[PDB]
RNA sequence: AGGACCGAACCGACUAAUGUUGAAAAAUUAGCGGAUGACUUGUGGCUGGGGGUGAAAGGCCAAUCAAACCGGGAGAUAGCU
RNA sequence: GCUCGCCGGAAGACCAAGGGUUCCUGUCCAACGUUAAUCGGGGCAGGGUGAGUCGACCCCUAAGGCGAGGCCGAAAGGCGUAGUCGAUGGGAAACAGGUUAAUAUUCCUGUACUUGGUGUUACUGCGAAGGGGGGACGGAGAAGGCUAUGUUGGCCGGGCGACGGUUGUCCCGGUUUAAGCGUGUAGGCUGGUUUUCCAGGCAAAUCCGGAAAAUCAAGGCUGAGGCGUGAUGACGAGGCACUACGGUGCUGAAGCAACAAAUGCCCUGCUUCCAGGAAAAGCCUCUAAGCAUCAGGUAACAUCAAAUCGUACCCCAAACCGACACAGGUGGUCAGGUAGAGAAUACCAAGGCGCUUGAGAGAACUCGGGUGAAGGAACUAGGCAAAAUGGUGCCGUAACUUCGGGAGAAGGCACGCUGAUAUGUAGGUGAGGUCCCUCGCGGAUGGAGCUGAAAUCAGUCGAAGAUACCAGCUGGCUGCAACUGUUUAUUAAAAACACAGCACUGUGCAAACACGAAAGUGGACGUAUACGGUGUGACGCCUGCCCGGUGCCGGAAGGUUAAU
């Protein structure tokens, strides 16, 4: 599945 | 006689039909239907060379007698029928010998009208003879622009093609459009003007109604991305580009046009 | 036709079977296997002479071979067309 | 949900056969390089 | 009469729970939208990689797409770990 | 083996796709099965797929592919004519019963049918790659006439009830039969026959079409279904009999009527509406080049041939597609009883299953549910989730509006059972009797029988009668988008996209534009009431000003300026 999202922090 | 349809359920409201009761209802003259297949706008390559067709309800294509070789012999109407092809009504005229070929539909034409081609053809509306026999300024459709070629101009509903000139081999013509084209007097030409004059009047009215005439949904440029089209982007609609074809060709203000070999013919620019 | 040599070919060798016992005491149709090409009419004809009877009618069928395995390595049997010669009152061996 | 593979024998060897590789020089190219790898399937059928 | 109404098949996937090394590499359950049409679907073709297609999300093109996959140049380059 | 439980518009059955012996039997338990396993879709072995008329092959053609020459391109190659291939289409013909451990429209039994070869006889103008006809087609809607099928009654066979009754207005079961053939009805379509003439259908024409006459009014085509035949039978509940207790032989009663009735048939119809609805062959006819006592053509009989290939099993799944015996995905066909509007849903028939780990204990906690006293959003980012509303008939219903809406607005009443009206009414269906008939599958008269709601009155039971399943929460202000749709398959269904409409601009046809070095196509077998591009986004009121900068059009003297 991994996905896959951002880290914006 | 066009009758604004009544305001039942919405896509219904800003319909306007525009019927023709004089239309004879019933199968198409079977032996002159021929086969009509949908190209959905691509060619041989398989691209599509051009956008916003396809689908749509199937059609079937009808040969229409364009040359009206047969001279001399007297005609006389049939019926009216519907042309998905056009917006022009064609009609089934009978020959004296039994022939029958369809014809484009004159606004003085009814049934049991005797039309008759020919070089000694009396001048009514619905014959086709050629133009050198053509007293000027009378309404002309239908005229060819080789002799004996057909005659591609003046095909759609409406119009018409006055003759203001006739100096020379040449007689000039004055468009639709409004521009002025000289054309060879041995051309034939059809008398008169079509009758389907209320063809503007009809709006449509439903997002789906163009689909059954094969147009497809137009998307605006700006909608787009850099990538697809040069508008596009600035996060927010925005636009701030010059205007412009998805190709770069510049839209508004720009003249395509680039013959030179047909430039004898045109007396003057469409106004 | 006939063309003796290539009728001999067409016989060449009976498939006896429980099912087919009961299709001879009963139906009185004679089963064996055939050619892997040949036709209707000369299983019919080689009846006909070297089985010395009358024939009936004749039916045909294929049985595919079926696919034997061991390890890694496969290895398919082969196909093989049975025949059903129907025989009429004439019937012997 | 559909998987991607939706088999149909009639579309295969009209796509992957002997036929469609002998359609055109690029595919005997593919015929040649199969055979001089060496393989028990120059192709697939029955 | 209707891109008309309620509502199964069929199609779609708005909410919420469960699931999160699951039964399932996106589902199930309880509701939902459309359901004579711009409908859905079977079968068989067409458009081939800076190209295709797109009622436009830079989405999709065999579970991968701000440029698919396979092989080759190629042991590319890397002042970096 | 005896019971329980689930589905039953399927979790039953069938075909295609696809799989490829998983099918049947014997035997085996290492490995395969999320457990043991004598079992299995597992190991081994044997057995199993029977076609003139099911399908493919075959004839024909669509979108297309290929393509003699040809056109074009550095080469490879691309395009394309005549052609050829291409089904998801069209084109000749088998239905019932029986049998096997597994195959049956295939074998057997019974009754049949089509197209050709050959022969006999009769009559006679036969003959294309050509002409014409036919094949040959849309959406929606309206019914009517019927069948599949069901209920009830009658008939026949069987049963007097484990517990108070049950020889009767009782209970149970059966009441099944095709293609073919004869008959041509309910209907639908069209005025027929004959003579003469013609610039048409590339050649010709007796055919089609056109034009003049004459004559006559029913001439023909299409067509379900019914009724006969097929059928002296077949099937058949149930018995008589041997019995490897898994069955096999024989015999075998009644086999009708009425009503209801479809999504199936008549219907490729009819009506109606624009969006005006493939292609060719087989088929019916026409002659030409030709044969013309022939060959051929048509008809009755007889005979022969109908090959090759598929045929087992799985078919919404354990076997196809998902790395798995995986809560997913997979097209068409068959459509029982009761209630109900219904293919919803509940309970059942036929039939298939209890889903390949179980036995216990009855902690938290978690998941799936039920109920809860008092309060009723005090919870929370937020009425999220649950709860609630829910049917039919009727009363009645506002602001606003593009006068269609809003609207099922909102808000209420009635709803079970039984009797009477009427021992079953209004209606529907429809036999006998009677009469008329150019006499048929006729019509009128006549009304039995069957079926059958809805209403009123009265009575009656429960706390509750649309009692279960099934089955809208409603109103008010306002932002945005006109609306129906479409969109990030796999976190964003939206105000985003599309949209009809409006406007601008390009384009006179060998069009602009677009694919492609080209050739050739698309646009379009279209012709400015058309087409392309751009912007805006129904409708209503409208849409002001600025050409300095930027872009573009128009203008041709001068300034400037390339190759030469």
């Amino acid at each position: 599945a991994v996905f896959q999202m951002r880290n914006v922090d | 006689a066009v009758v604004k349809c009544k305001p039942t359920s919405p896509g219904r409201r800003h319909v306007v039909k525009v019927v023709n009761p004089e239309l004879h209802k019933g199968k198409p003259f079977a032996p002159l239907l021929e086969k009509n297949s949908k190209s959905g706008g691509r060619n041989n390559n398989g691209r599509i060379t051009t956008r916003h067709i396809g689908g749509g309800h199937k059609q079937a294509y009808r040969i229409v007698d364009f040359k009206r070789n047969k001279d001399g012999i007297p005609a006389v109407v049939e019926r009216l029928e519907y042309d998905p092809n056009r917006s022009a009504n064609i009609a089934l005229v009978l020959y004296k010998d039994g022939e029958r070929r369809y014809i484009l539909a004159p606004k003085g034409l009814k049934a049991g009208d005797q039309i008759q081609s020919g070089v000694d053809a009396a001048i009514k509306p619905g014959n086709t003879l050629p133009m050198r026999n053509i007293p000027v300024g009378s309404t002309v459709h239908n005229v060819e622009m080789k002799p004996g070629k057909g005659g591609q101009l003046a095909r759609s509903a409406g119009t018409y093609v006055q003759i203001v000139a006739r100096d020379g081999a040449y007689v000039t013509l004055r468009l639709r459009s409004g521009e002025m084209r000289k054309v060879e007097a041995d051309c034939r030409a059809t008398l008169g003007e079509v009758g389907n004059a209320e063809h503007m009047l009809r709006v449509l009215g439903k997002a789906g109604a163009a689909r059954w005439r094969g147009v497809r949904p137009t998307v605006r440029g700006t909608a787009m991305n850099p990538v697809d089209h040069p508008h596009g982007g600035g996060e927010g609609r925005n636009f701030g580009k010059h205007p412009v074809t998805p190709w770069g060709v510049q839209t508004k203000g720009k003249k395509t046009r680039s013959n030179k070999r047909t430039d004898k013919f045109i007396v003057r620019r469409r106004s | 036709m006939i063309r003796e040599e290539r009728l001999l070919k067409v016989l060449r060798a009976p498939h006896v079977s429980e099912k087919a016992s009961t299709a001879m005491e009963k139906s009185n149709t004679i089963v064996l296997k055939v050619a892997k090409d040949a036709t209707k009419a000369e299983i019919k004809a080689a009846v006909q002479k070297l089985f010395e009877v009358e024939v009936e009618v004749v039916n045909t069928l294929v049985v595919k071979g079926k696919v034997k395995r061991h390890g890694q390595r496969i290895g398919r049997r082969s196909d093989w067309k049975k025949a059903y010669v129907t025989l009429k009152e004439g019937q012997n061996l | 949900m559909k998987r991607t593979f939706q088999p149909s024998v009639l579309k295969r060897n009209r796509s992957h056969g002997f036929r469609a590789r002998m359609a055109t020089k690029n595919g005997r190219q593919v015929l040649a390089r199969r055979r001089a790898k060496g393989r028990a399937r120059l192709t697939v059928s029955k």
